[PDB]
């Protein structure tokens, strides 16, 4: 080991792919990690542990130089700073390029190294700790955004950015000649500063930061200064509006409002001032119908207010006593100023219920003002209740009740902005602390949003935080010792916590004494609206705002429960924002209102609920066409129909994409949507001009890491995702395409709440994009989002209403719409020409057809596709089989023509609508298609076909093909029948029409071997084969299709070939399970390939167009264990097919020319093919019926157990002797036995299946014991299979048993009758060709040894595989030296696997596959596969070499399993698995077995000298059914140690009681007071028996 | 939820102080010290007495309220100093009593309380306790005359301690003295001795 | 008799499923320096050891198949034992235990002697009668 490691340091280099030069990079870490994972050895492992901190020393290297090149590799303002910092990072520079140098070309100078990156980082720590010291509101940013406003020293640029996130409420700076006039808010308004804030070269960041925000307060206190003193002038508010910004009119009319109204208070006179504010109201909505947009912002704001002082002022006057007038106003906030005070910033305080507050002059902008409801204000005085005493504000309650906004519009009303914490699991705990510590320092508000969704540890975390805060105001603390920092407390801030208990938790009891709770649960959405409309300019807002809150009401207590319903504040604020619009046009009225219901409401909404919103709707309130006709237009251009239902749709999509940027599709597979906002978003092009541009991007089948992006473990190289790359690619617009043209992003494919996680931001107010290395990219307004669902079931309640959400309750279309629709597509698909259309479509006569598609529904249909979707099936189909006989149209009358295509479609209606359906049901149908057309036109029967024009039948067909004798080991051999030959057929038209094919069917019908059959005789198209396995990924399939297509530009796949199509058989797709959130990839891939024809590079982000490539499956029905159904989304993409059991009829042909194949051999009794074949079909179809899978789970039979039944007598009549009648017979039920009844239950059933045989052999074959005990067969006493003697059997097997005790292992195995048999039985099943075992018995009832001593017998070698941390490159790894030892050397392979050894899933699968063919394509690939076929090639066409290679694996493989209990369950009804391995059932031991063990093992041992042996053996056997039955198989394990712990003990104690006896008869002799020595003596002896009675 | 390990090796006790009335005012009136007036030290005397008897109502669950809320020491200093503030801004001897009351009631005592039954429950016991009329019969036994206009505020305290005690605590204080029917206490009592005899029964025929 | 079946057992493995985790504590005490415990390089450390001639026991009993030779006793006499993929010769003083805390596949019940420690009812009869 220690020359391995020294080897391995000496050959350590790194790799040449960074960018520019920087460091030599590493990759593949964790190999070295696990590699690297007395003097000699003391040293060794101190040159180890310091190797591993070199290690920690460069992934921390690169880990820091990441941001150290980001900010000095390219920044050279960061690095000339400061001076000494300058310095600093000249020597980090000589010392990384020293570093560099010695590492191209120690352990100390390393280790200083080490410690001087500790240092550097130290110091760069705390000089981003002094330079946040400096601006307290750096403090709320991250480290990056620092470096990059530290490196912006001369540049003024890209601090204009940050400050969203520094300042809350600043988009940008504006700056006229190196000089700051003041600031940019979010809403656009502009900031006057008072002066010009004078700039240079010599300037730091932080100083004018500093400048800058101490002058917008100082401006902010200066504009309101002005606008009081212009006030308090007699100036009216109507000229001062456009004038100062919001907040100067705010605190200004606020201040204004109190002083009149405490006046106008001291007497009873309120009329007056009534008068006045209600004609500034009128004048200030007159001027909001006739003002610009930030003008606009401001009146809507003020009115806000104005209102809320009409509302106090008409409260005040309807007082009847001066007392309670003096109690309601002293309930509502109150503004002042000082006088006294010649300090500018405080001279403005508050007061709410008698308490005083501090108004702080921070600019906020114009926020969305909240409207002043009653129990805002009690919110108002709570919090200011809870801050007077340095308390904290608390607010708990259900969700969406108005708290975080009451928090928001508090510190809105105190001036300053509220940093709110939008708590989630997204938070950890250094950002979360950090931007507290900046709301300590700064004395800003944190409302801690939602604050019961964090994770336990990070809420105590935080919660012992907020404690240290609220402690340190509380006692008038100056510093506050948290974070291991003594940092500055200002005592002007406050934490507010909101939170909803039991949705979750309480507050913590440490926050609990700290806080005071309130519980705000019902907001007032009366007067909200009433306000909201008030302010829009609507005549009649009171009784509006009544009606629409009634109607919300009703609606969320007479609709159905759907999680997608939301019918509260925020739904009724949306449609008061969508009203204005639609003002726009309408009118300020009901009209407006009913129509805005309409456009955001009604979507969401189902059948039913679109019947009670009606209802509503008309009960409660009273009561363009360009883009229809637009729709109607481009529908008509794209083939659709325009359907009442669809254009209500298509215009709902359109009218409610107006204004949402991105929008939920929802409805049952095949109802109508991406034909929907296809034909929208065609109109819309159409109609206003722009082009449109599309992108589908299906969610589930990329990864995330494929769709947005992630770091290399060992580089940290950043790679694009799917949707990262496409919206850096509009972003960018490099060519110019995307500067006048709508971009859309379809998912069109499930929501998955982890992958939405992610998203969650995207679909966020701010329009950004999340991403690990900081880059922010912004969403373009023409960037629309669109999503395409069948079912909400795993889709938070966050994003129901973030994004807009339609629901297609119903479909778009009628049958016959879909079926015009469809044969017009078809059509253009493809004199002649029109003639052929005109045919076709007159010939779909709907009146017969609905009665057909209603006739067809009610029949049992496996993997059942609604009737909608056949529908594709069926006209293509039809339209495909056409077009294939157009040739030969032109000379034929309109007769036989119509009745060609009348029979054309009924069989496509036959095989679409119910191809996926029994036989019986099939016969039912046609029955129902020949009536209900009617019998002038040309019946189709079940075997009618056309050749070429005339009727004609498929049982003509059929070739009486003449296999030779040793073809029966060929596992691909297929005996053509009528139903073969009919399945083939109908899947050559379903593969030709473009359409996929899904074979359903039980285990063992023929779904593989119709399938191969069917294309591998098929010269125009090929078969690339996949078994499906429970962990199948994407790129299985891209390996399956690595070797059999090539990408040409890759923009389009394209087979190898030329001239044939490729075919995609994709074996039992039912096994890809589902995820943790109910998809699978596989399925969800093979969707996207068959609908959209493509699928998306996951390394290059491509869309590869398919050309050539068919998609086909065959599954077993989803009933059965181990399998999950799958989306109908997919499988209405492929047509379904049925394939039952043959019929006995068909059996016997197949089994009759099996048996005359085998019979070819014995030339003799060749007239008695078809009685076997009787016997064979009859015998199956017995054990099938009377013998169901209720009694066992390995109760299952198919045309599988006939055929190894042909296999085992070929291969006992070839290897054995010359063959009487007689012989025949008592062969055939020998091995009848061992194939078929190697598993029946009890003696009962055994004997029940031998008189089956008798009958079967007296009614077919006209007998000696035919039992599994008196047709002894073996080939061990001679040179072929016969009859051999039981003396000499033994005798030969227990001389081979002492040579291999004696020669291999010291095992004290017990010889047996039932070993005997069952060694026999496993001899013989290892005799055969493709010879495994699934042996049923109970542990340490000698499986193991007795497989053992069978290949040590025969000549076999042993490999048991050590399968813990063992996965499947091992295990291959294995397998291929395995096969390639059997390949090269001929040597017959034991290969051990417990069910022990049995862990994973995949390995079953493997070798399910394996032994459903009789090798595996995909374990040879590429250089593997080369070197098998050279060494083929030295040892002995591709096609046949690896034929050869499959038939000396079949011959040359026996894997064995060793299972005691019945995940190893599938393994049983597993189709694949029951081909070849043969089930031995070992049977838990028998009283006989028992005993008869027991006396052959106990006979050597000295017993008989107190019979006893068979009592004792009673005895043992008794109790140990006594036990089983007081306390599955019963395992002889206790019993067999029990017997040899006895023997052993008995041998021990007989030995110590002989030398006792020894010593105690020499003691007498010497002997020999004597006469107490002499009555002991006697005594003794006398008591001997008793005592050796008592011993055993 | 405790760790188990750490439950298991000690000793567990389970305590239960006295729910009486006059015992919470008597230790609600010696942990104060009162300093404004006369005025002030009354309103605290009032201010005891109606936390003790919404501390009382609490305990009764189904009857007394609707939940079982906890009304502690901190809420108490809340409402004490709302009234300190209360009265040193309005110094004109016309004391806002609809202010106080709506206070405590709605924003004091009652910010917790989401259900609106205990909400007029709260306003019921703050328009009884703090009712600022001339007689004042706080429990059908006892009553506090108000604080006259020529006195210091330590007899003030020795004459409202001397009204405590003079008070005695009958049996059937948490009716009487709570303003609650005596069938609803009753049936209170039927409630617990019920789920106490359920419960025997449950465990008795195991 | 739960320690003396654990130490009347010279050819099974002993098994002491033990979720008080007293048996390891005693055992260990036992065997002084020569215990070397693991937990389910624990296969080069479980070699190491059998090379040496130390006490091996195993925690985690229910996450039982790597041992499966050492289990079953099955050795090469020329006595040497093929674990993993290289033969180990044995010094005869190995002894090999298996653990286990939480009251398992059939081959590791039906391979060793399984020892059980339990209280219930009977338990408490048992001390009542006993004190
Ligand atoms: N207006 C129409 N007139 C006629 N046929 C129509 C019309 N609209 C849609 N169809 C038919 O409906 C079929 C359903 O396909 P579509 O793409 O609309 O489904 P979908 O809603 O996207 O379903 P899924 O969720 O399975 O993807 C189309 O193939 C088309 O033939
Ligand atoms: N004056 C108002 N009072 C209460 N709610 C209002 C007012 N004005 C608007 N709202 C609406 O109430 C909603 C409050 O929800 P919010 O408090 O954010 O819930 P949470 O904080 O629990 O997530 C907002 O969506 C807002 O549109
Ligand atoms: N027409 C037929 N000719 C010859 N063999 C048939 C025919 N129909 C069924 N069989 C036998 O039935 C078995 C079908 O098994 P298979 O189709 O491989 O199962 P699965 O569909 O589960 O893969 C084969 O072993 C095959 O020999
Ligand atoms: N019938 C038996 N007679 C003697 N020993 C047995 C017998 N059955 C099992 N054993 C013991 O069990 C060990 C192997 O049993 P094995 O064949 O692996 O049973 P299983 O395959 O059911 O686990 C052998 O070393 C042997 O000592
Ligand atoms: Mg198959």
């Amino acid at each position: 080991s220690l020359n391995r490691i020294k080897k391995f340091w000496k050959e350590a280099q790194y790799e040449v792919i960074e960018h520019s030069s920087g460091l030599k990079l590493v990759r593949e870490w964790d190999v070295l990690e696990q590699a690297c994972k007395e003097q000699d050895c003391l040293d060794l492992e101190s040159k180890l542990t310091k190797l591993s901190e070199i290690q920690v020393n460069w992934v921390e290297v690169q880990f820091y130089w990441l941001d150290l090149y980001g900010i000095l590799g390219e920044n050279l303002d960061i690095q000339n700073f400061l001076p000494l910092e300058t310095s600093k990072f000249k020597s980090l520079t000589s010392e990384y390029k020293m570093i560099t140098t010695r590492a191209f070309q120690f352990d100390t100078t390393l280790k200083l190294t080490i410690d001087s990156l500790k240092m550097i980082k130290s110091s760069l720590s705390t000089f981003l700790e002094r330079q946040r010291r400096q601006f307290p509101r750096f403090y709320f940013l991250g480290n990056d955004d620092l470096l990059k406003i530290i490196g912006s020293g001369k540049h003024h640029d890209q601090v204009s950015k940050f400050m969203k996130k520094m300042f809350g409420s600043i988009e940008s700076i504006i700056f006229f000649e190196d000089s700051i006039t003041g600031v940019r808010s979010v809403e656009g308004e502009v900031l006057n500063l008072n002066e010009k804030i004078e700039l240079k070269d010599s300037i730091q960041a932080q100083e004018w930061l500093n400048i800058l925000d101490t002058e917008i307060k100082l401006s902010v206190f200066t504009q309101f200064r002005d606008c009081l003193g212009q006030l308090k002038d007699g100036t009216d508010i109507e000229v001062v509006v456009s004038k100062y910004i919001f907040q100067a009119i705010l605190l200004s009319a606020q201040v204004m409002w109190t002083e009149l109204v405490e006046k106008c208070l001291q007497t009873n006179e309120f009329s007056k001032y009534w008068k006045e504010v209600d004609m500034k109201i009128k004048g200030l909505l007159d001027k909001l119908n006739k003002s610009s947009d930030n003008v606009k912002k401001k009146i809507e704001a003020l009115l806000v207010e104005y209102l809320h002082f009409n509302n106090v002022i008409g409260q005040l006057k309807n007082c009847s006593t001066k007392e309670e007038a003096r109690l309601l106003w002293a309930k509502v906030q109150k503004f002042y100023q000082k006088n006294d005070t010649l300090d500018d910033l405080n001279s403005v305080f508050i007061s709410q219920s008698g308490y005083l507050l501090q108004y702080k002059f921070e600019y906020i902008g114009i926020p969305e003002r909240l409207i002043y409801t009653p129990l805002l204000l009690v919110g108002f005085a709570t919090l200011t209740d809870s801050l007077h005493q340095k308390y904290g504000g608390c607010f708990f309650g259900p969700a969406g009740t108005g708290k975080t906004e009451t928090v928001k519009a508090f510190g809105q009303n105190l001036g300053r902005v509220v940093v709110v914490f939008n708590c989630d699991d997204s938070f950890d705990y250094q950002v979360l602390s950090r931007l507290l510590v900046g709301i300590t320092q700064i004395g800003a508000w944190g409302c801690f949003d939602e604050f019961n969704r964090l994770d336990e540890k990070v809420l105590s975390a935080v919660s012992a935080n907020i404690q240290q805060i609220q402690n340190g105001l509380q006692v008038g603390k100056s510093h506050i010792t948290l974070l291991e920092e003594e940092t500055p407390l200002s005592p002007h801030t406050a934490v507010f916590i909101t939170l909803n208990p039991g949705y979750r938790s309480e507050l913590p009891e440490n926050l609990k004494k700290s806080f005071r709770e309130f519980s705000m649960k019902s907001p007032q959405s009366g007067t909200i609206a009433e306000m909201i409309l008030q302010i829009m300019g609507f005549e009649d807002s009171k009784s509006l705002a009544s009606k629409i809150v009634h109607f919300l009401e009703l609606l969320s207590s007479k609709c159905s429960s759907m999680n997608h319903y939301h019918f509260g504040l925020r739904t009724l604020k949306g449609v008061l924002r969508n009203c204005s619009p639609l003002v726009s046009e309408f009118g300020e009225g009901e009209k407006t209102v009913v129509e805005s219901l309409k456009r955001v409401i009604l979507p969401s909404l189902g059948d039913t609920d679109e019947l009670v919103f009606k209802d509503e709707l008309s009960k409660i309130f009273d009561s363009s066409k360009a883009i229809v006709q637009c729709l109607k237009d481009a529908g008509q251009r794209s083939g659709f129909s325009m359907s009442e239902e669809f254009l209500k749709k298509c215009m709902q999509f359109y009218y409610m994409q107006k204004t949402q940027q991105a929008l939920i599709l929802v409805g049952k597979a095949g109802c109508g949507k991406t034909a929907t906002w296809k034909t929208v978003i065609d109109a819309m092009a159409i109609f206003d001009g722009h082009a449109n541009v599309v992108y589908v991007i299906d969610t589930k089948v990329l990864t995330k890491e494929s769709l947005y992006g992630s770091m290399l473990k060992a580089t940290l190289e950043w790679r694009d995702g799917l949707f990262t790359s496409i919206l850096r690619r509009v972003n960018d617009d490099i060519t110019g395409t995307f500067k006048n043209s709508r971009i859309w992003v379809v998912f069109d494919s499930d929501l998955d709440p982890e992958y939405v996680e992610a998203m969650n931001s995207v679909l966020d107010d701010n329009k950004i994009l999340t991403l690990p290395n900081g880059e922010r990219l912004p969403i373009p307004p023409n960037f629309r989002i669109l999503f395409e669902t069948d079912n909400l079931d795993h889709t938070t309640p966050a994003t129901i209403t973030r994004c807009g959400l339609l629901w297609f309750s119903t479909d778009v279309c009628s049958i016959s719409s879909k079926i015009d629709h469809l044969l017009n597509k078809s059509y253009e698909a493809l004199f002649e020409l029109d003639k052929l259309k005109d045919l076709i479509s007159d010939s779909f006569d709907m009146a017969s057809l609905t009665n057909i598609f209603t006739c067809s529904n009610d029949l049992v249909h496996i993997l059942g596709v609604r009737t909608f979707n056949k529908l594709e099936t069926a006209v293509q189909l039809a339209v495909h089989l056409i077009s294939s006989y157009r040739q030969w149209f032109q000379n034929l009358d309109d007769k036989s023509l119509k009745d060609v295509i009348t029979l054309l479609i009924k069989r496509s209606l036959l095989y679409a609508l119910a191809g996926d359906s029994t036989g019986e049901s099939q016969r039912a149908f046609i029955q129902t298609i020949n009536t209900y057309f009617g019998h002038d036109s040309q019946e189709l029967s079940d075997y009618s076909t056309i050749v070429i024009l005339s009727f004609s039948s498929f049982c003509s067909e059929i070739p009486s093909v003449s296999l030779e004798a040793h073809e029966v080991m060929r596992p691909d051999i297929v005996i053509p029948t009528i139903d073969t030959i009919k399945h083939e057929k109908i899947f050559y038209d379903l593969l030709n029409s473009k359409r996929g094919i899904i074979l359903c069917g039980p285990p063992g019908s023929g779904k593989t071997m119709i399938m191969n059959n069917a294309l591998r005789n098929s010269s125009l198209y090929d078969v690339v084969g996949i078994n499906f396995s429970k962990d199948t990924t994407t790129e299985h399939i891209l390996s399956a299709l690595h070797r059999h297509t090539n990408y040409v530009t890759g923009l389009t796949l394209l087979p190898k070939s030329d001239i044939k199509n490729l075919v995609l058989f994709c074996d039992e797709i039912n096994l890809p399970k589902l995820d943790k959130y109910g998809s699978q990839n596989v399925v969800l891939f093979l969707r996207q390939l068959m609908e959209k024809q493509g699928f998306w590079k996951t390394p290059e982000n491509k869309w590869v167009t398919i050309e050539r490539i068919h998609i086909v499956g065959a599954c077993n029905p989803p009933t059965d264990p181990g399998r999950i159904p799958m989306s109908e989304r997919f499988t209405r993409h492929a047509a379904i097919l049925y394939l039952g059991y043959p019929s006995g009829k068909s059996l016997s042909q197949i089994y009759e020319i099996y048996y005359k194949a085998i019979f070819k051999l014995v030339p003799e009794f060749r007239s008695y093919t078809e009685p076997f074949a009787r016997a064979s079909v009859h015998l199956y179809n017995e054990c099938k019926a009377r013998y169901s899978t209720g009694l066992q789970s390995h109760y299952l039979f198919s045309p599988r157990e006939l055929t190894r039944l042909v296999r085992g007598v070929y291969t006992a009549i070839n290897t054995g002797p010359r063959q009487t009648l007689r012989s025949l017979i008592r062969l055939w039920a020998y091995e009848a036995w061992r194939i078929f009844a190697d598993r029946l239950v009890g003696v009962k059933e055994k004997n029940s299946f031998e008189q089956l045989l008798y009958e079967t052999v007296d009614k077919y074959l006209p007998l000696g014991n035919i039992s599994s005990t008196s047709l002894l067969f073996s080939g061990l006493l001679s040179l072929d299979f016969k009859e051999v003697n039981k003396t000499d059997l033994v005798n030969f097997i227990e001389e081979r048993f002492k040579t291999f005790c004696d020669e291999e292992l010291e095992v004290p195995m017990v010889i047996h009758e039932s070993m005997v048999d069952h060694i026999l039985r496993i001899d013989r099943a290892l005799k055969q060709v493709q010879g495994h075992m699934m042996l049923i018995g109970a542990s340490r009832t000698g499986k193991t040894i007795l497989t053992r001593f069978v290949a040590w017998l025969n000549g076999l070698k042993i490999v048991q595989p050590k399968i813990r941390h063992s996965n499947l490159s091992d295990f291959d790894m294995i397998l291929k030296k395995a096969i390639s030892d059997c390949s090269l050397k001929e040597s017959r392979t034991c290969l051990i696997i417990d069910e022990s050894n049995i862990l994973e899933t995949a390995f079953l699968e493997r070798m399910n596959t394996l032994l459903a063919n009789a090798d595996i394509p995909d374990l040879f690939q590429g250089e593997e596969y080369d070197k098998l076929l050279n060494n083929l090639r030295n040892k002995t066409t591709e096609q046949e070499l690896y034929d050869w290679f499959v038939g000396e694996i079949a011959k040359n493989l026996h894997v064995v399993f060793t299972i005691c209990d019945p995940k190893s369950s599938a393994m049983i009804s597993s189709p694949a698995l029951f081909n070849r391995c043969i089930i031995n059932w070992m049977g838990d031991w028998d009283t006989k077995t028992m005993s008869q063990v027991a006396n052959n093992m106990v006979d050597v041992v000295p017993m008989e000298f107190t019979t006893i042996r068979d009592a004792v053996v009673n005895i043992l056997i008794h109790f140990d059914r006594n036990f089983y039955q007081k306390m599955n198989p019963r395992s002889p394990g206790y019993f067999i140690d029990g017997l040899r712990a006895l023997v052993k003990l008995v041998t021990a104690k007989y030995q110590d009681l002989q030398e006792n006896q020894r010593f105690v008869n020499v003691g007498l002799e010497k002997l020999n007071s004597l006469t107490f020595e002499k009555e002991r003596w006697l005594n003794t002896t006398k008591q001997f028996s008793k005592t050796s009675q008592e011993l055993i | 939820k405790l760790p188990a390990p750490l439950l298991q090796r000690t000793d567990r006790v389970v305590y239960e102080d006295i729910p009486g009335i006059l015992d919470t005012v008597k230790d609600l009136w010696g942990s104060q010290f009162f300093i404004s007036g006369v005025w002030s030290v009354y309103c605290t005397f009032l201010l005891s007495w109606f936390h003790a008897l919404i501390t009382a109502r609490t305990r009764l669950v189904p009857h007394g309220f609707s939940k079982k809320y906890y009304f502690n020491d901190c809420d108490f200093q809340f409402a004490s100093v709302y009234l300190e503030n209360v009265l040193a801004t309005n110094s004109t001897n016309n004391i806002p009593w609809a202010q106080v009351r709506d206070h405590i009631a709605t924003i004091v005592y009652g910010g917790k309380i989401d259900e609106e039954k205990d909400l007029e429950v709260v306003a019921k016991l703050c328009a009884h306790v703090f009712c600022g009329s001339d007689n004042l019969q706080i429990v059908p036994g006892v009553r506090i005359p108000q604080p006259l206009l020529q006195q210091s505020e330590e007899e003030e305290r020795a004459r409202l301690t001397a009204i405590l005690s003079n008070t005695i605590e009958p049996a059937d204080s948490l009716s009487s003295w709570l303003q609650l029917p005596r069938e609803s206490i009753l049936d209170y009592e039927r409630l617990q001795a019920k789920e106490v005899a359920s419960s025997t029964e449950q465990l008795l025929q195991e | 008799e739960n320690m003396s079946i654990v130490m009347n057992s010279q050819d099974a493995v002993p098994f002491l499923l033990d979720p008080s985790s007293h048996m390891i504590t005693v055992i260990s005490n036992y065997y002084g320096n020569k215990t070397v415990l693991l937990s389910f390089g624990f296969v080069k450390r479980l070699e190491n050891a059998v090379r040496f001639g130390s006490v091996v026991i195993i925690q985690d009993g229910e996450f039982f198949p790597i041992i499966s030779r050492l289990i079953s006793r099955e050795f090469n006499h020329a006595v040497t034992v093929e674990i993993g993929d290289h033969e180990v010769d044995v010094s005869g003083d190995f002894k090999l235990f298996i653990h286990s805390c939480d009251p398992i596949p059939i081959f590791l019940r039906s391979r060793v002697r399984l020892v059980h420690f339990v209280t219930n009812k009977e338990s408490i009869e048992t001390r009542i009668f006993d004190i």
